[PDB]
Parts: structure tokens; C-alpha cells; sequence
């Protein structure tokens, strides 16, 4: 099995600026017909792969030229004239010239920008939810950079680090920042039980953390 | 151009089979092209299954051996996937594409499907609004989210406004926990606009052909 080595992992690169990448095979990826089954794909986040190079220097249908594939043997490179936002996502290499056909196991690429303070929101368990028994307290800290953040919270001043699940974005290609949603989940019973909640946000944009709250039974 | 689309139970008990379809549109599964199934596991590795070309030729990867089968229906323009014995190793999201038999080019894929190996039962979501706190409502904008808790298995597709209201949207990634799914997603909208322009939830779980469509209504008065 021909192993498809990409380099490096990650990238953080200034939109405007030029980006480089590799993909190194155990083996020469030339035919007996001259021709090199070299591809390089792009999948953005939440789409499938889609195609970029192929041939190994040979631009594929429709894709635009500010990228160009290189190399030949067992070396190859991806560069990036001049990247855009709508670029971020992760590069793979595929060789189709050695049975079984593999894959890079990727570079991912992150665009650049100017550090953001996350809009931080807090949300009360819903009707609903409260008749079930359940009572979830949610947290959205939105458009923030960069994609380092910590979410901790409050019951009545004192930290809630059990029953708190959280899930991250990519990063958007329309303005290259990242969200992040913290649910804090209790029962009814315990909900009920309480009356402050409070939701701590700290990113490098503050040396002190963003704070949001709300008691129950309040608007 | 050439589209591909897949189909396929997204649900599959262990040590039964999967199977899948990729319907082609635009161009004859019996010229030039070579239709590949393709997989993404969890991590984000990507594994070669196989291919059967535009003459009935097939290949696949040997670290399926045995399991795997690609076929076709021409008369429908289809191409099929079947793998069986499968376990909660073959989790992942299935894609099938075409590529040039001659250049490898043109690479084709299809929106992929993912499918789950698993023995937990299908379960319908419930939807949550998320109204904001009076206090966080006087500023120039305002947050409003959607809570999808409790479903099996993904996926679950969810809109603002039957889509009309895309922009400022942030819908997170589900998180697993004992056999069920929660996901989450936001909305910011300028605040004068709200309540005046009503805001909906449209979610929708496929598995268990249930829909919702949830108003969030403001705290306090209504």
C-alpha cells in the first residue's frame, strides 16, 4: 500500500498571501504511459471533496487557476498563489496509480485575521423542556478569534462543571471566525432549584472574562 | 455536468449489511468514467471501497475482502454499494464519485450519505426555542437559538424561516451521549426587526419522517 505523506498538518495563513503544501508518496507515481495519477482535493467544511489538480500538474475542470500542482516522482506540492477566505478546509492527495488507490491523510487550512472578542448569549430552559423534567441552559459564543476560547459556569456564583457538553464550529469563510455553543443540563428539580445562571467566556480579546446571566423566573 | 447522488438505509444493525445508490444524471454510467465509493471516517480518513466502470469492470480495496460488492443497473443509470458483516468500525459518511478512466480527471462527488452501525433505536427529536433574556435585547442586535435534543441517529436538517433566513446562522456540530443526539443553532438578527419579523424553527429528522417547525416567541408578553 503506497503511503501518502501531507505536510504540514495545519496552516494558518493571511488572506492575500501565498500558501504551500506537500505530499510525499513511498512511491513513484508515474505510468507505463507517462501519465501521473496525482490529485489534490479540497473539502470545505460540510462539503464532500472536490476536485483541484489532477494528473499531478494538470488544473482540473473548473477550478480556478490560482492554484497549481507540482512536482513528479514521489514529491509533490500544492501551492496557493494568493489565498482567499473561501480556501479554508482541508487539502488531500490522491494517488491512483499504485492498487489500492490511497489518500494524504490531509492539511488543514486556516485562514488569518485580526483577533475578535466572541458575542456571548445565554438562553433559559424553555417551557417546554421544563415540563419534561429536563432543563437545558445554553451558550453561544459567536464569531470570535482566534479559535482558543473557555466557557465555565455559574449556579448562584458557585462553577458547574458537570452536565456541560460543548461543540465547535469551523471557521467561517465569511468573516474567518469560529462559535462555539456550551449546554449546561440539568433535571427540572434542580433547575427549579436555583436562581442565577451565569455563563463565563474567556478569550485572549479581554484579560477579563465576558459575563452573561439571567435568574430564573425573570425575564 | 455530471451529478451524483446517493440514497441508502442511513441506519444499519451490526453484522447486517449496508447498502447503498448513487444515481448519475448528465451523463451514461457506461462511458468513460469509473464510479468509485469512497469513505470518511469520523477522524476524517479517507479509504478507497472500490469502483466498477463504464464497462462492468470492478475493483476494491482489500482491507474490505469479501465484503464488499459494487454493481450497476444500467437501464436505471445506477451504480450500487453493498457491504456486509458491518460492525461499528464501518461507521462513516459513504460518497460515491466518478473520475476519468483515462486521466483521473473530472472528479465527480456525490453530497455523500452517512450511515450509522448500530443496535440503538431510532428516536425523534425534540425541538427547543431559545428566546433571549429581556436584558440581552435592548442592543442593536439580537441572538435567538433553536435546542434539537434527544434524536437518533443523524442526521437532522434545520433551517430559519424555510431558509429565507440564512445569514448570521450558526448551527453546531451534534454531541453524543448515550445513544442520543443534541445540536444546537443561532440566529442573529438586527433587534428592531424582532418581534415585528417572526423567527422559525424548521428541523427535520429524516429517520423518523418527523418534523417541526417552532416560533420562537419572546419571553414576557406574547
Amino acid at each position: 500500500d503506497v503511503v501518502m505523506t501531507q505536510s504540514p498538518k495545519t496552516i494558518s495563513v493571511t488572506i492575500g498571501q501565498p500558501a504551500s503544501i506537500s505530499c510525499k508518496s513511498s512511491q513513484r507515481l508515474l505510468n507505463s504511459n507517462g501519465k501521473t495519477f496525482l490529485n489534490w482535493l479540497l473539502q470545505r467544511p460540510g462539503q464532500s471533496p472536490k476536485r483541484l489538480i489532477y494528473l499531478g500538474t494538470k488544473l482540473d475542470s473548473g477550478v480556478p487557476d490560482r492554484f497549481t500542482g507540482s512536482g513528479s516522482g514521489t514529491d509533490f506540492t500544492l501551492k496557493i498563489s494568493r489565498v482567499e477566505a473561501e480556501d479554508l478546509g482541508v487539502y488531500y492527495c490522491w494517488q491512483g496509480t499504485h492498487f489500492p488507490y490511497t489518500f494524504g491523510g490531509g492539511t488543514k487550512l486556516e485562514i488569518k485575521r485580526a483577533d475578535a472578542a466572541p458575542t456571548v448569549s445565554i438562553f433559559p430552559p424553555s417551557s417546554e423542556q421544563l415540563t419534561s423534567g429536563g432543563a437545558s441552559v445554553v451558550c453561544f459564543l459567536n464569531n470570535f478569534y482566534p479559535k482558543d476560547i473557555n466557557v465555565k459556569w455559574k449556579i448562584d456564583g458557585s462553577e458547574r462543571q458537570n452536565g456541560v457538553l460543548n461543540s465547535w464550529t469551523d471557521q467561517d469563510s465569511k468573516d474567518s471566525t469560529y462559535s462555539m455553543s456550551s449546554t449546561l443540563t440539568l433535571t427540572k428539580d434542580e433547575y427549579e432549584r436555583h436562581n442565577s445562571y451565569t455563563c463565563e467566556a474567556t478569550h485572549k480579546t479581554s484579560t477579563s472574562p465576558i459575563v452573561k446571566s439571567f435568574n430564573r423566573n425573570e425575564c | 455536468r455530471v451529478q451524483l447522488q446517493q440514497s441508502g438505509p442511513g441506519l444499519v444493525k451490526p453484522s447486517q449489511s449496508l447498502s447503498l445508490t448513487c444515481t448519475v444524471t448528465g451523463y451514461s454510467i457506461t462511458s468513460d468514467f469509473a464510479w468509485n465509493w469512497i469513505r470518511q471516517f469520523p477522524g476524517n480518513k479517507l479509504e478507497w471501497m472500490g469502483y466498477i466502470n463504464y464497462s462492468g469492470f470492478t475493483s476494491h480495496n482489500p482491507s474490505l475482502k469479501s465484503r464488499i460488492s459494487i454493481t450497476r443497473d444500467t437501464s436505471k443509470n445506477q451504480f450500487f454499494l453493498q457491504l456486509n458483516s458491518v460492525t461499528t468500525e464501518d461507521t462513516a459518511t459513504y460518497y460515491c464519485a466518478g473520475l476519468l478512466w483515462y486521466d483521473g480527471g473530472a472528479g465527480s462527488w456525490g453530497q455523500g450519505t452517512l450511515v450509522t452501525v448500530s443496535a440503538a433505536k431510532t428516536t425523534a427529536p425534540s425541538v427547543y426555542p431559545l428566546a433571549p433574556v429581556c436584558g440581552d435585547t435592548t442592543g442593536s442586535s439580537v441572538t435567538l437559538g433553536c435546542l434539537v435534543k434527544g434524536y437518533f441517529p443523524e442526521p437532522v436538517t434545520l433551517t430559519w424561516n424555510s431558509g429565507s433566513l440564512s445569514s448570521g446562522v450558526h448551527t453546531f456540530p451534534a454531541v453524543l451521549q448515550s445513544d442520543l443526539y443534541t445540536l444546537s443553532s443561532s440566529v442573529t438578527v438586527t433587534s428592531s426587526t424582532w418581534p415585528s419579523q417572526s423567527i422559525t424553527c424548521n428541523v427535520a429528522h429524516p429517520a423518523s419522517s418527523t418534523k417541526v417547525d417552532k416560533k420562537i416567541e419572546p419571553r414576557g408578553p406574547t
